[PDB]
RNA sequence: GGUGAAAAGAACCCCGGGAGGGGAGUGAAAUAGAGCCUGAAACCGUGGGCUUACAAGCAGUCACGGCCCCGCAAGGGGUUGU
RNA sequence: CAGUGGAGGCCCGAACCGGUGGGGGAUGCAAACCCCUCGGAUGAGCUGGGGCUAGGAGUGAAAAGCUAACCGAGCCCGGAGA
RNA sequence: GUGCAAGAGCACUCAGGCGCGCGGGAGAACCCUCGCCAAGGAACUCUGCAAGUUGGCCCCGUAACUUCGGGAGAAGGGGUGC
RNA sequence: ACCGGAGCGCUGUCUCGGCGAGGGACCCGGUGAAAUUGAACUGGCCGUGAAGAUGCGGCCUACCCGUGGCAGGACGAAAAGA
RNA sequence: GGGGAGGUUUGGCACCUCGAUGUCGGCUCGUCGCAUCCUGGGGCUGAAGAAGGUCCCAAGGGUUGGGCUGUUCGCCCAUUAAAGCGGCACGCGAGCUGGGUUCAGAACGUCGUGAGACAGUUCGGUCUCUAUCCGCCACGGGCGCAGGAGGCUUGAGGGGGGCUCUUCCUAGUACGAGAGGACCGGAAGGGACGCACCUCUGGUUUCCCAGCUGUCCCUCCAGGGGCAUAAGCUGGGUAGCCAUGUGCGGAAGGGAUAACCGCUGAAAGCAUCUAAGCGGGAAGCCCGCCCCAAGAUGAGGCCUCCCACGGCGUCAAGCCGGUAAGGACCCGGGAAGACUACCCGGUGGAUGGGCCGGGGGUGUAAGCGCCGCGAGGCGUUGAGCCGACCGGUCCCAAUCGUCCGAGGUCU
């Protein structure tokens, strides 16, 4: 019997690892994102790390966040806009509002991933 | 028939004189005698201990009359030690001198819908030379025509864990009145943060 | 943890230089053995004109092992090899000068000469 | 109740202090309490530390030597009332937490894989003999 | 086809019997403050929105 | 193989992207609406009456009772509890 | 003897040709498959194209194998409603 | 195209072309495929079936027997990177 | 890639199993088969009967309806016994 | 020489089954029988003691690992308290194997001119993904339990468990010429199996940390990412799940007994364990232990909370909207789990996510500076990285709300 631990996912190791990244990239571009409750709830955590990481400055943190996302120009958008707006706010750099419309032809539940303002 | 409730905080080990005593930790934070049972009007004897304080928010239930009847701060849980009548107050850990042996019940780790190999330490099959569709299979279950049924309770694949269990004759190793903790011998069912009753032992 | 088939050494000037286990004397059907436990075993090699010959079905006590014993004091101990000293049925060690580390356990099991003679009971 | 951990540290009073620091990869001996019949010893166990695994209480290092031709590995809880001394005997540059590998080349191959942290030694001879002057005069 | 197969056509009464809990429980909804419209509980839905 | 006496093969409106229906209209007949005369049985459904959750079965059948139903009345049917 | 020399139903190993062992597959992806391993791999090699040989007949490094997915005698029609 | 003694090998990758025409989640047993393992090391079992060890190159070195070709990659062992 | 005996190496073959990964299984949405099927309102035992009974007899236990699993029975399916 | 019993053996008869009832042996899973292999209890003895022989009681439990063999069997080896026997379609192929055997190839001895044949041998040879019903192991939904609720319980009735070795004291005492060597009671260890546990030991730990090759890539150096498996590879690993690892249990004791040992005592002036009465006596039976359990339709009990009609039905049970206790919905989640159920929690909130501290794991990041032609090395450094575990923090997320649910029959 499994799960006595704590975590979720569907996909293999290196897929899901990319998944979170191809979501981060979108999240950190469109600001609002609308996938499935699970992915969403997972995106949640992931980016929160980076954001909180970008709330720090030194070039090391940058390279460390630049390790997930890849566009060196996106990371600029992070340390040159986002995080600066998250000072005086410790943690909770995201929000996951669940929409009430499912996808047609797989009855998938949906939601939102918002950079909290 | 002494008896006190608690939880399973966690377990490590100590050193008695110079030998190592692997201990587990139980918690008998003062327990309120909530109701008793006189054969006079119950059919037997037993004292129901309550446990773990509680804001009168989830207590909104009619249990509040029940506590207010027994002048008892509104707890969260309560069960019956058999024939354990102390005195008009409440039971600490002062009940168990260090050294005394205790019987310890508790609910086991739920191991989901487990396999035969797991449930009943069955044998299943050979990882090897044939079949490769039975390696954790039960095997045969019955006989040919006669009987033609299967024995009620033939060890098969089901749920393993989440059942009431007791473990007995345990050496209470130390008792911490100062902060209500109970040292035992280590092997005690249930996970951490787990509810468990403890009572004097069956030795004589 | 030595079990029936396992290759032990010979912590002594007995004659054998390597024996396989044959049966664990312990219970009527114990799974294994450990330092201080006895086993019937077979000699799979021996120095020429040794007191013991090859093929000799011997009784040997374990001195060392590759699976750590647990000391009631929470400690442990494990050697780099499974070893044995061969013994006259009275459980008296057959070699003269034994050699090779051994386990404190033996001292509680009637086997003085093994550890008396032994260099370093550890 | 809010402190599932601090409850066992309430137990924690069976914990030592005087014992020196000794990260894994340096030769250290440890005088050990044993029973030779009905008396008590101080068995000098001197060897290289092969693995420390931590847990506040019940945390164990494991030493390793080569007693008379053959090699051994005793275990030692870091808080066992059965350890009189524990004079380390030479710091060592380790470069890895659990050094099991030394099993298959304990010899004149080891003497080139664990030189010595000429770094921690500095601290020692300094702190030691320098704390003396603050305890003497 | 292979090994296990039905030994008997399933009596309609037993088929319609196995259906017992087929029925689907209609979606749970509640009016919302924003509009007089219907929403599922804990869901952001059109003709409305929210607050931050 | 089959509408119909005749295409008179359903204008227009309505919902619907369509399919498809609802009114209006044609026709003696549209439950003759187009694979459409007749429309059987299996089989699938919706509403109603009776009936079932301590009960053991080739399912029917005697016997009585309750309920529901046509009938002045006596009676007849449907169901089925024992 | 050394050098050169570059023979071989020689050697390792792709393509290609096989199908040994095991696992899967068994209303299969498949009326013969999938994976791991394995055999030959300049020869009695493999293969495209154009051609000839067939029913008691052919072909056959021989199993009674093959001859249009069941060959101790093909398939279709026919005597035949044996 | 680059790297490995070489290569149509392998790994990654050009130009090019695809993600295999059901998706969503949950992370029970059980099956497949797969990775690891304490101590033992064929006790398994009809059988080391399977799996595992070994592997490339260069070097040292190589038994019986022999048709004097072979046995030979016998066996065992060292080196490899920067 | 014949069949047999043993020895070294090495191993989940085994003692003895454990944990982990992925594809199914499982839950939701779309799609939606199959052999089989006298009819079923299909329990246990000891009998009994064409001699191996849910269906006869006596006795016993059984509230109705299912979902995931096991494969003992329905002399289960399959093929008018090789 | 006689009489049986059983229905495990070899047969006999040919009754069901040839529009199919898959045969040997093993693995798995067993269950039952007693005619008992062991352990417990007895009678006798050609029983000193110890040991053993035989009969009796007794299934509760246990009944080993290998060598050979297709084997069942048996032989052997090392043990053991013992290494029991049989039933169950020679239990078990819709559970597995396929060595054996009964296919087509092939050969050997062999009979046969022969084609072929052989309870003679030898090599090889295709065991079918999908369970309707019963039975079974698990989990639910509906209804029930004559007010409706929340919580705690009684245990009818079931199940589980049940084993057993060695050693020291009593004592080297009774015993015996000695060797040998006890009853009895007492004490400490061990095997195997069971249950639970993760503290230690020890495994996994799938992207927790680092190391490495090749490659392509961002961005040229440093720094990094993809891929090499669905982890590229190697070293290492908390939580969790785990066994080799840790704790526990098999009892004690009460009662009724088996064989058996006995008190009193006739029938029958004695005697008799018996026909009246009574007592002692097994690991077995009944409690005891653990778990299941009021669908215990015979539906229990205990404490506490809510409490008339608000409208149609005159008479009758009913019927309708709102309500009380409270329950449910939904959402957030759990060492709960397939689903469902179960459990905590839901802004009065720490419920996950985040953030921080601690734990723990990796083992001195990046950058910069110093040294070396250089690969590197040294420091700043136990640094940087840092899932699960232990706590805190309302930053994000369980906001708002809907439905349901008493009106309490009769004697």
């Amino acid at each position: 019997r499994h799960l006595k631990s704590g975590r979720k996912l569907n996909r293999h190791s290196s897929h899901r690892l990319a998944l979170y990244r191809n979501q981060a990239k979108s999240l950190l571009t469109h600001g609002r994102i609308t996938t499935t409750v699970p992915k969403a709830k997972e995106l949640r955590g992931f980016v929160d790390h980076l954001i909180h990481l970008a709330k720090r400055g030194d070039l090391h943190a940058r390279r460390l966040v630049l390790r997930d996302l890849q566009d060196v120009k996106l990371v600029r958008k992070l340390f040159d806009e986002i995080a600066p707006r998250y000072r005086d706010r410790q943690g909770g750099y995201t929000r996951v509002l669940k929409l009430a419309e499912r996808r047609r032809g797989d009855g998938a539940p949906l939601a939102l991933v918002e950079l909290v303002e | 028939m002494k008896g006190i409730l608690g939880v399973k905080v966690g377990m490590t080990r100590i050193f008695r004189d110079d030998r190592a005593v692997p201990v587990t930790v139980i918690l008998a934070g003062p327990c309120p005698v909530v109701q008793r049972r006189t054969p006079e009007k119950d059919g037997y004897t037993a004292v129901q201990l309550g446990f773990l304080p509680q804001n009168p928010k989830r207590v909104n239930r009619p249990l509040k009359g029940h506590f207010a009847k027994a002048g008892v701060e509104p707890v969260r849980i309560l069960r019956e030690i058999r024939d354990f009548n102390p005195e008009g107050d409440t039971v600490t850990v002062e009940i168990f001198k260090p050294g005394e042996r205790v019987d310890v019940t508790g609910t086991s780790k739920g191991r989901g819908f487990a396999g035969v190999m797991k449930r009943w330490n069955f044998a299943g099959g050979p990882d090897s030379h044939g079949a490769h569709k039975i390696h954790r299979h039960p095997g045969s279950i019955g006989n040919r025509k006669t009987p033609g049924r299967v024995y009620k309770g033939k060890k098969m694949a089901g749920h393993y864990g989440a059942e009431r269990v007791t473990v007995m004759n345990l050496e209470v190793v130390d008792v911490i009145p100062e902060e209500n903790l109970l040292l035992v011998k280590g092997a005690v069912p249930g996970p951490n943060g787990g509810l468990v009753i403890v009572r004097e032992t069956k030795k004589a | 943890m030595i079990q029936p088939q396992t290759y032990l050494e010979v912590a002594d000037n007995t004659g054998a230089r390597k024996i396989m286990c044959i049966r664990v004397l312990k219970g009527s059907n114990a799974k294994y053995a450990t330092v201080g436990d006895v086993i019937v075993a077979s000699v799979k090699e021996a120095i020429p004109r040794g007191a013991v010959k090859e093929g000799d079905v011997v009784k040997a006590v374990v001195v060392r092992t590759k699976k750590e014993v647990k000391r009631p004091d929470g400690s442990a101990i494990r050697f780099d090899d499974n070893a044995a000293v061969i013994i006259n049925n009275q459980l008296e060690p057959r070699g003269t000068r034994v050699f090779g580390p051994v386990a404190r356990e033996l001292r509680e099991k009637g086997f003085m000469k093994i550890v008396s003679l032994a260099p370093e009971v550890l | 109740m809010n402190r599932g951990a601090l409850i066992k540290l309430v137990e924690s009073r069976y914990v030592r202090t005087d014992l020196p620091e000794f990260r894994p990869g340096d030769t250290v001996r440890v005088s050990y309490k044993v029973k030779e019949g009905n008396r008590t010893r101080i068995q000098d166990f001197e060897g290289i530390v092969i693995r420390i695994r931590r847990n506040g209480f019940n945390t164990t290092f494991t030493v390793r030597k080569v007693s008379y031709g053959v090699g051994v590995e005793r275990i030692f809880p870091l808080h066992s009332p059965l350890i009189q001394k524990i004079d380390i005997v030479q710091r060592g540059r380790a470069r890895r937490a659990k050094l099991y590998f030394i099993r298959n080349l304990s010899d004149r191959e080891i003497r080139r894989k664990l030189r010595a942290d000429r770094k921690r030694i500095d601290k020692d001879r300094a702190a030691e003999r320098a704390a003396k002057e603050e305890v003497q005069k | 086809a292979k090994h296990p197969v039905p030994k008997k056509k399933t009596s309609k009464a037993r088929r319609d019997a196995r259906r017992s809990h087929h029925a689907l429980t209609p979606p749970i909804l509640v009016p919302c403050p924003e509009c007089k419209a219907m929403k599922p509980p804990h869901t952001v839905c059109p003709e409305c929105g929210y607050y931050a």
